């Protein structure tokens, strides 16, 4: 789905980018989309 | 596509029912049959609609909406046909100036809202004090009068008046007042909906113009005098159809039942809209 | 055999462009009605299908083919049957200018097939419930997708991939029309916004509510109710774009 | 049209057969343009098969009618090859019109569609491989053409430019196979001819991609017997329409 | 009324002075017999003279003929590609006008594209500077402007795309005159440009596309930049012209 | 119709005017003057410097014919015939979407690979119809072993070179198809069979109706006449092909 | 009799000089001679009048009145031709509605009085403080710019500005303001002179409509936005001819010399009147 390097994949958008691990909310985030490092 | 086939039929059904509008309205003679050759002369405006053969399909939406105003109200059958046809005659102009029929409708909706909100504030509920109520009913019965036919019409109007005791003046006071309030609104709306509300107002001022064009008076002058009287605070002026001037419609005893006038406005605007949002006739 | 060949696909398209141009003025909520008038009837309806399509248009046996194929959309996949006649009309109207260049109809059909594969391959990226957001916004997120992939095709299909992009933007151009808005200006001013800020939910506000963001206006389209429009229209073009003759004894 | 007797009647029959083929040509191939033929009941029939178009078509011309009967006869017993037959027949007729406008005479054109056709079925029964199969999608009409012209070069007499026109009239099956897909025929056919000159007796038009492809390896196969029957039926239809001199329409 | 017929009696009198000079473009350019009023007929394949002696008589036709003169006094050898450009830009303006957009928008969006075109034809360039001729400076224009018309808003990103699509005419005529299939080779050229190749273009001697620049003619920028500039100036001047008045 | 077929028709007209007076035995023509002074003559070398040709294509053809005549004083009536036949076949080619340039490249290749094979027929050239009927087969074999967009313009340069043997036999009352095809059946077993390599001198006989060996009969023609005729007919066909419009002033 | 022969000529001389009005105005190409074939493209509005052969006699009253505005003022040659032709285009309508040409004149006289009395109150005399005066002159020189021809025009306008330092905004502010004041007057006059003042107002609102129709904008919408901004107290709105919206004509630095605008109004109304009171052309 989403490969993240510390981002790429089947994404049309990047809503928020944070550091936890690097977190990126890819699509409209309904808690279904959640990608970390 | 029918931007004319569905508009000239409407303005024709409301172009032959006019000239019978005011008190001194012309007549029409109904050559009906070919063998039982019958001549009946009609100063009425509803008989010329329940009798003629409607050929155009858009015209049906007016001829079958006048029955509503006639069998569910009584008086106000030639004013919701003529108002609808002079709304659909200014529509034709706006749609020829490349304005979309879906902005004219959105404009006329706010226009009829500001108009219904305008003759409501000017209604007088004299039904409380029954010494004037007796008087008012006589004015509303005189502004409504084959004999028993007209009498039944007057009875329906009077019944609606006793139910809703609010009364608004007639002869041009109500139409000119609503047109003034619609122009006062169209002077404050930014967008193409202002050319539609000004057009709505120009259509409302066509009822007194036709009431004067039927008594020989100088309508282009009396209607301007009304528009000025109704634009400098005075709100009770109106055609004095006894000497061809403008008179106080309160001291002259020319009143109409608020329900009849509001339903005339509503049915006219609704029919004009229903015939507006029609491209093709299948 | 009278009028057969590449001059029979300018008549077949003039025929399937009439049943579409009538249905082009009824898409949006601000869809202008039509009057049903036959030997007996005065119905005023703006909906689709039997209410509009299959009570008229007996001509060229091809309008009868559009109305024959649109029965598959309604009764069967919700009620999205005006968007498939307008989309088919747009695809054929672009094929009209693709044929003048000298592209064999089969080639245009393969191009539309590739472009529909790309579009349906892009709609399923925007399932957000099962659901693709947008009144006029789903057809601008795909037109942007099949325009990029167009230049990755080295054959003549590339022209058809671009004509499919240019025709997918007709749904959010009869939505701009049928209202008091300018079609090109409004369609573009929201197409340039799905790029330069990634939000495929931005679409035409047929209702003048004010926000060009169909995510919050809550105007939605079921996904299989859009995977059909993009498909049933292409499967309708590829049946009207490939028949070469109408013989009538 | 004159259509009186001799050259005029033959040209008329040839034009009628051209019309009846032109009404089916685009249907040839796996993927071919459909046809919307409507009967007298208002039914819309979309069918990309030459058999079901000739059985639903008004044949009011005699030569066209005979061609359509031979095509239906091929469709009845064999099945496959009812539009390739009429295509080959009308092309054989189209490519001898320039020679029948002079006084070449049909009796001689008939002793060119029977020697050449016998030789071509011999070549098929000699080159077929195993039930016996030959590579379709062209790759025969592009080989039988190369063989027939290379053989006609060794004919002293009038049959040289008639077999050499019989051969050239076989290139239509590998032509409209790619003219229906929209593949710029004058290039794929040039490649096929160049590739049949050197070798490649099974190289024919490919439909998945605009290029020549060895059709035997690609398993696009055609039964040798079916090809022989189609060739013989097309040649016999040609000879029939070439052997017709007048149309005696009974007055009543 | 008169505007919508004097923007289509000029765009149909300039688009008929371009389709009389079009198939004379390139090394393998078809000749064109010229029938003088006396009667003798001469044969030339250069568009300069055909425009020189043509008896145009039309306002826009003369505007386009005086464009060849300006182009050969400014760059020397562009005298039939600039006319083809400024006749296909007007072809595109014929469809952009039926849509209903105003000529003062297809005149401020061409200069919005020409200024980007200037910055596309100065990146291909090899700084000596020279640009890879043959069709590259136009397929690259089409591709890059179509990519750039997707970042533009309003009526702007509807005429810049028409600019790009009208650039694909000199490659088409060069491919036709070279004995190719124009549409197929133009699509292959665009697919070869998107993949990075910027030197591509119709090699007319071989008879097909080529990347090696040794036998791929290279031209100065001045000719291509001047062609774009003068053609955009002329189409802007023709679009903003209605009501040919007789004084 | 286009103005390329008109030029082709003009060249064909002047051909048909000259082509019945080709061989040693050939009928005459009468050239009515302005006052009416008639001159009856064969030997088209004069029929081309006296004919009233007004069409521009016929004019260019006459100019190149006279140029050839003054370069070498022979083979000027065969140049016109070969050129008009090249033009006929090139028009038939162009009328099936073969650009005149591909046909011109094909004619260049053929005229350049024909004089590189006439130098395998030279000793002088056998003459009669030998070189033509030999180049026919050689070029029909050389075309297929190339496979380019111009593989069809060399096989219409090979079947259009046998217009000289095909009009040298109607001007001898013998035949058109039979005699030329016996000629093109002897020259086949001179490029297919290596033993019968001396069958490449077998031209046709204008006295009797049967092809004879034009080396054992002394009917030679200087090589620089046949080469010049093929090289001028090619340039004439090319010059009339590269025009595609007539500009009116 | 000439109610058309002396009106269509005027609206034609002012129907070909329009579309060159605003900054982004179209051009016209003057095919002049037959032997010395000359092509000159003119974005100007005065050259198309001092060059064309005027055939209609009524048209002369406009073509020889534009010279006055051009050789005695400088700028304001296409706005007193287009304003006169859209006054004589609404005249044609009022005279087709059976209104006498001697009431239209009496109406337009009070209308131009109430208009000249309207942009006078809105003029700003920043010429006193010469730090803005330096700025204002730059705005008036930018709203006025073959090169030395336009430069001489700008010089005449600047000279008139230093003489009369009153400046009123442009781009539509002045015209829309005068039209608002004329409508506000026409809503208070009883008589047929009100249909003439409303018509005068509709003619004044035609200058910004044509300035927007020349830049591609939606004139029927921008002019309505202007009419609303100028009708709810705001008095400095106007076409922002850089992005197609309405902007504050004060912060945008688009001003015009009060004398030029007032003389445009006066000459336009005077020419319209002089061509109105003309029945026959002998
Ligand atoms: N005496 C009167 N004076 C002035 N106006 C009148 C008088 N009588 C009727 N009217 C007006 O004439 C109009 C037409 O009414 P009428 O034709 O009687 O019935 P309907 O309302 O059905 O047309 C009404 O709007 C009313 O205001
Ligand atoms: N409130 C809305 N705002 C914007 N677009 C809408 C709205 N409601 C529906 N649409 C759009 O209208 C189109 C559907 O047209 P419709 O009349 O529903 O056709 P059908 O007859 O096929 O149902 C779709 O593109 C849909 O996105
Ligand atoms: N997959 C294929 N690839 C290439 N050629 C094919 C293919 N399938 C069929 N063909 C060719 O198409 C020709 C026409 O066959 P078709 O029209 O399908 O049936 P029929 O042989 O009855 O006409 C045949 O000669 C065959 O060689
Ligand atoms: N060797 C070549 N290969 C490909 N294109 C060429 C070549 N030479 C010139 N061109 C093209 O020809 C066009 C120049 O126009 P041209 O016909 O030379 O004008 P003129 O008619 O004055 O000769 C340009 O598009 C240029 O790319
Ligand atoms: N005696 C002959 N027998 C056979 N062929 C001949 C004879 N004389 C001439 N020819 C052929 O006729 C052809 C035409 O020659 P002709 O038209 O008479 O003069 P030109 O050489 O000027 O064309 C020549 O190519 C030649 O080979
Ligand atoms: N930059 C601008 N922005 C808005 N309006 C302008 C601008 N420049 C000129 N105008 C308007 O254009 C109108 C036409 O002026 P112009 O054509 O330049 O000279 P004339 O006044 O002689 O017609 C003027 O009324 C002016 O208000
Ligand atoms: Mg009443
Ligand atoms: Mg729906
Ligand atoms: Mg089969
Ligand atoms: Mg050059
Ligand atoms: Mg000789
Ligand atoms: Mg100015």
């Amino acid at each position: 789905q989403v490969q993240l390097v510390e981002a790429s994949g089947t994404f049309f958008r990047i809503n928020d980018m944070g550091w936890y691990y690097c977190k990126a909310n890819r699509n409209w985030g309904r808690e279904w989309d959640d990608y970390w490092g | 596509t029918a931007r004319l086939t569905s508009f000239i039929g409407a303005i024709a059904i409301g172009d032959l029912v006019k000239s019978t509008l005011g008190p001194k309205g012309m007549d029409k003679i109904l050559l009906s049959s070919g063998r039982d050759a019958s001549l009946m002369v009609t100063n009425d405006g509803a008989t010329i609609l329940k009798n003629i053969g409607v050929d155009n399909p858009a015209a049906k939406v007016l001829v079958d909406m006048s029955r509503v105003q006639d069998d569910e109200v009584g008086d106000g059958t030639t004013s919701v046909t003529v108002l609808a046809a002079e709304l659909l005659r200014e529509a034709e102009s706006l749609i020829a100036k490349k304005i979309h029929p879906q902005t004219i409708i959105a404009g006329w909706r706010e226009a009829t809202k500001a108009a219904r909100e305008a003759l409501l504030s000017s209604a007088v509920d004299h039904g409380s004090d029954e010494v004037k109520f007796r008087q008012d009913l006589m004015n509303i019965a005189g502004t409504t009068l084959e004999a028993e036919r007209s009498l039944h019409d007057a009875l329906c109007v009077l019944a609606q008046t006793v139910k809703d005791s609010r009364t608004v003046y007639g002869g041009g006071c109500s139409e000119m007042l609503m047109a003034h309030a619609v122009t006062q609104l169209a002077n404050r709306t930014p967008g193409k909906e202002a050319v539609a509300m000004e057009s709505y107002a120009k259509a409302l001022r066509m009822l007194p113009t036709i009431i004067a064009d039927n008594a020989g008076y100088d309508s282009a002058d009396l209607v301007a005098q009304l528009r000025a009287a109704h634009s400098e605070g005075n709100t009770t002026a109106g055609l004095d159809m006894r000497e061809g001037t403008i008179g106080d419609m309160a001291i002259l005893g020319i009143t109409e039942s608020f329900q009849v006038k509001r339903q005339v406005l509503l049915s006219a605007a609704e029919a004009a809209e229903v015939i507006l949002r029609v491209d093709n006739i299948i | 055999s009278r009028l057969m060949g590449l001059e029979a696909l300018k008549s077949h398209i003039m025929a399937a462009k009439a049943v579409a141009n009538t249905m082009r003025t009824s898409l949006g909520p601000n869809g202008l009605d039509k009057m049903m008038v036959d030997k007996d009837g005065d119905v005023t309806v703006t909906n689709d299908g039997a209410t509009i399509l299959s009570m008229m248009d007996v001509d060229h046996q091809i309008a009868k083919l559009m109305v024959e194929l649109s029965k598959s959309q309604d009764d069967e996949i919700g009620d999205g049957t005006t968007g498939v006649v307008v989309l088919a009309g747009a695809l054929l109207e672009e094929a009209e200018q693709l044929l003048d260049r000298g592209i064999h109809p089969i080639r245009i059909a393969d191009g539309y097939e590739q472009a529909a594969r790309v579009a349906i391959e892009h709609l399923d990226k925007i399932s957000d419930s099962r659901v693709v957001y947008g009144g006029g916004a789903a057809e601008i997120s795909c037109a942007l997708a099949v325009s990029q992939e167009a230049d990755k095709c080295p054959t003549l299909e590339q022209y058809a991939m671009r004509a499919f992009a240019d025709a997918l933007e007709v749904i959010p151009m009869a939505l701009s029309e049928n209202s008091g808005m300018n079609p090109i200006q409004t369609m573009t001013e929201v197409r340039a916004r799905q790029v330069k800020e990634m939000n495929p939910a931005l679409g035409i506000d047929c209702l003048h509510k004010g926000t060009n963001d169909m995510k919050q206006q809550h105007v939605i389209e079921t996904l299989i109710g859009k995977k059909q429009q993009i498909s049933l229209a292409t499967q309708m073009v590829r049946m009207i774009l490939k028949i070469d003759d109408i013989r009538k004894p | 049209t004159d259509s009186s007797q001799g050259i005029p009647q033959l040209v008329s029959n040839i034009s009628a057969c051209q019309v009846i083929a032109e009404a089916v040509r685009t249907t040839l191939g796996p993927r071919g343009m459909d046809k919307l033929i409507v009967d007298g009941r208002g039914k819309a029939t979309i069918s990309n098969d030459g058999a079901t178009i000739l059985k639903l078509l008004d044949v009011v011309h005699p030569a066209a009618k005979t061609l359509v009967d031979i095509a239906k006869s091929q469709d009845a017993e064999v099945g496959d090859g009812t539009t390739s037959v009429t295509l080959l027949a009308a092309e054989f007729l189209k490519q001898v019109k320039p020679y029948v406008e002079e006084g070449l005479h049909p009796q001689i054109i008939i002793r060119a569609f029977r020697t050449a056709t016998q030789l071509a079925v011999n070549k098929i029964k000699e080159i077929a491989v195993t039930d016996s199969v030959v590579a379709g999608g062209g790759a025969i009409e592009m080989e039988l053409s190369k063989y027939l012209r290379d053989y006609s070069r060794t004919i002293p007499g009038k049959q040289q430019l008639l077999i050499g026109a019989y051969a050239k009239a076989l290139e239509i099956i590998p032509r409209q196979l790619c003219d229906n897909a929209g593949f710029d025929a004058t290039n794929i056919l040039n490649k096929l001819r160049a590739r049949h000159a050197q070798g490649g007796t099974w190289y024919g038009v490919d439909i998945n991609n605009e290029d020549i492809a060895d059709n035997f390896e690609a398993f696009v196969w055609e039964p040798a017997m079916v090809r022989i029957n189609a060739l013989t039926a097309a040649s016999e239809a040609a000879c029939l329409i070439v052997s017709v001199d007048e149309t005696i329409k009974n007055p009543r | 009324d008169k505007p919508a017929q004097i923007r289509f009696s000029n765009i149909s009198a300039a688009k008929a002075v371009a389709d009389a000079i079009r198939t004379s473009l390139g090394p393998k350019g078809m000749d064109k017999m010229i029938q003088d009023g006396k009667g003798d007929v001469t044969i030339t394949n250069d568009g300069a003279t055909i425009l020189k002696q043509m008896q145009v008589l039309h306002p826009a036709a003369r505007m386009l003929v005086e464009l060849s003169k300006a182009q050969d006094i400014e760059a020397g050898d562009g005298t039939t590609s600039v006319v083809i450009i400024a006749g296909s830009l007007l072809d595109s303006c014929t469809k952009l006008l039926q849509k209903g957009i105003h000529p003062t928008i297809i005149s401020e969006s061409f200069q919005k594209a020409l200024e980007k075109g200037i910055e596309i034809l100065t990146d291909m360039s090899r700084p000596v500077a020279l640009i890879a001729g043959g069709g590259a400076p136009e397929i690259e224009l089409a591709l890059r402007l179509t990519e750039y018309s997707r970042t533009l808003s309003g009526m702007e990103s509807y005429c810049v795309r028409a600019f790009a699509d009208a650039m694909e005419v000199i490659p088409s005529t060069l491919a036709e005159n070279a004995g190719l299939n124009p549409i197929s080779t133009v699509t292959e050229l665009r697919n070869r440009h998107a993949q990075g190749e910027k030197t591509a273009g119709i090699n007319v001697r071989k008879g097909g596309i080529s990347n090696i620049l040794e036998e791929l003619v290279v031209q100065p920028l001045l000719v291509s930049v001047s062609a774009l500039t003068l053609a955009t100036e002329t189409v802007r001047s023709i679009l903003k012209i209605d009501d040919v008045v007789n004084t | 119709e286009t103005i390329r077929s008109q030029n082709v028709m003009a060249a064909a007209s002047i051909a048909n005017i000259v082509k019945s007076s080709l061989g040693p035995v050939g009928l005459d023509k009468m050239l009515v003057d302005d006052i009416g002074d008639v001159t009856i003559t064969n030997d088209g070398a004069t029929i081309l410097k006296l004919l009233e040709v007004e069409h521009p294509a016929a004019k260019v053809l006459c100019e190149l014919a006279d140029l050839q005549d003054k370069e070498v004083g022979d083979g000027t009536t065969s140049v016109v015939i070969i050129a008009a036949e090249l033009l006929k076949n090139a028009d038939e080619l162009v009328k099936q979407k073969i650009h005149p340039t591909s046909v011109i490249s094909g004619y260049r290749l053929a005229c350049k690979e024909a004089v590189r094979y006439i130098n395998e027929n030279l000793i002088v050239v056998p003459g009669g119809g030998a070189v033509e009927a030999a180049l026919s087969i050689y070029l029909e074999n050389y075309a297929t072993s190339m496979g380019s967009r111009e593989q069809l313009a060399i096989a219409e340069f090979a079947r259009s070179l046998l217009v000289i043997p095909n009009t040298l036999a109607v001007n001898a009352a013998q035949d058109s198809t039979d005699l030329v095809a016996k000629l093109r059946a002897f020259h086949n077993e001179a490029q297919v069979n290596p033993e019968r390599k001396n069958l490449k001198w077998i031209g046709l006989d204008l006295s009797n109706g049967k092809p004879r060996d034009n080396k054992q009969a002394g009917v030679f023609e200087p090589t620089i006449v046949k080469v010049k005729s093929l090289k001028f007919a090619t340039e004439a066909a090319i010059t009339i092909l590269r025009i595609d419009d007539l500009i009116k002033l």
